[PDB]
Protein backbone atom coordinates (compact mmCIF):
# COMPACT_ATOMS: atom_id res chain seq x y z
CA UNK A 1 0.00 0.00 0.00
CA UNK A 2 3.41 1.96 -0.31
CA UNK A 3 5.23 3.45 -3.49
CA UNK A 4 8.29 5.44 -3.25
CA UNK A 5 7.70 9.16 -5.59
CA UNK A 6 10.97 10.00 -6.83
CA UNK A 7 10.57 14.70 -6.16
CA UNK A 8 13.06 16.51 -8.80
CA UNK A 9 14.13 19.75 -8.33
CA UNK A 10 15.20 22.81 -10.60
CA UNK A 11 18.79 21.15 -10.09
CA UNK A 12 18.29 17.85 -10.97
CA UNK A 13 18.57 16.65 -7.35
CA UNK A 14 16.38 14.32 -5.80
CA UNK A 15 15.21 13.47 -2.56
CA UNK A 16 12.28 10.12 -2.65
CA UNK A 17 9.60 9.10 -0.48
CA UNK A 18 7.86 6.18 0.52
CA UNK A 19 4.07 7.57 1.27
CA UNK A 20 1.15 5.70 1.39
CA UNK A 21 -1.38 5.70 -1.87
CA UNK A 22 -4.02 7.22 0.32
CA UNK A 23 -2.25 9.48 2.17
CA UNK A 24 -2.56 13.61 1.64
CA UNK A 25 0.45 14.85 -0.59
CA UNK A 26 0.92 17.87 1.94
CA UNK A 27 3.41 16.39 4.38
CA UNK A 28 5.31 15.23 1.49
CA UNK A 29 5.64 19.25 0.22
CA UNK A 30 6.27 20.46 3.97
CA UNK A 31 8.96 17.58 4.17
CA UNK A 32 10.62 18.13 0.94
CA UNK A 33 10.24 22.15 1.82
CA UNK A 34 11.76 21.72 4.88
CA UNK A 35 14.65 19.83 3.20
CA UNK A 36 15.19 22.72 0.72
CA UNK A 37 15.24 25.46 3.63
CA UNK A 38 12.49 27.35 1.84
CA UNK A 39 9.07 28.02 2.68
CA UNK A 40 6.30 25.68 1.51
CA UNK A 41 4.31 28.31 -0.21
CA UNK A 42 7.80 29.19 -2.60
CA UNK A 43 7.57 26.28 -4.80
CA UNK A 44 5.01 23.88 -6.78
CA UNK A 45 4.72 20.11 -7.06
CA UNK A 46 3.48 18.94 -10.07
CA UNK A 47 2.67 15.77 -11.47
CA UNK A 48 2.61 15.36 -15.17
CA UNK A 49 3.14 19.14 -15.53
CA UNK A 50 -0.31 19.30 -13.02
CA UNK A 51 -0.39 21.07 -9.86
CA UNK A 52 -0.31 18.68 -6.91
CA UNK A 53 -3.19 19.93 -4.13
CA UNK A 54 -2.49 19.51 -0.06
CA UNK A 55 -5.11 17.14 -0.06
CA UNK A 56 -4.78 15.37 -3.17
CA UNK A 57 -3.41 11.81 -2.78
CA UNK A 58 -1.51 9.44 -5.07
CA UNK A 59 -4.67 6.71 -5.85
CA UNK A 60 -6.27 9.84 -7.01
CA UNK A 61 -3.58 11.39 -9.53
CA UNK A 62 -2.78 7.76 -10.74
CA UNK A 63 0.71 7.47 -9.33
CA UNK A 64 2.71 4.49 -9.42
CA UNK A 65 6.12 3.26 -7.97
CA UNK A 66 9.51 5.39 -8.74
CA UNK A 67 7.15 8.22 -10.63
CA UNK A 68 8.52 11.73 -10.65
CA UNK A 69 7.22 14.75 -8.78
CA UNK A 70 8.89 17.96 -10.34
CA UNK A 71 9.48 21.01 -8.12
CA UNK A 72 9.01 24.45 -9.58
CA UNK A 73 9.33 28.09 -8.08
CA UNK A 74 5.53 28.91 -7.71
CA UNK B 1 29.65 15.12 -6.81
CA UNK B 2 27.18 12.45 -6.47
CA UNK B 3 24.80 12.69 -4.47
CA UNK B 4 23.77 9.92 -2.18
CA UNK B 5 20.18 8.14 -2.39
CA UNK B 6 17.98 10.20 0.08
CA UNK B 7 14.55 7.78 0.85
CA UNK B 8 12.33 9.57 3.29
CA UNK B 9 9.29 7.50 4.58
CA UNK B 10 5.71 9.30 5.92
Amino acid sequence: EYIKLKVIGQDSSEIHFKVKMTTHLKKLKESYAQRQGVPMNSLRFLFEGQRIADNHTPKELGMEEEDVIEVYQE
Amino acid sequence: GEAEERIISL
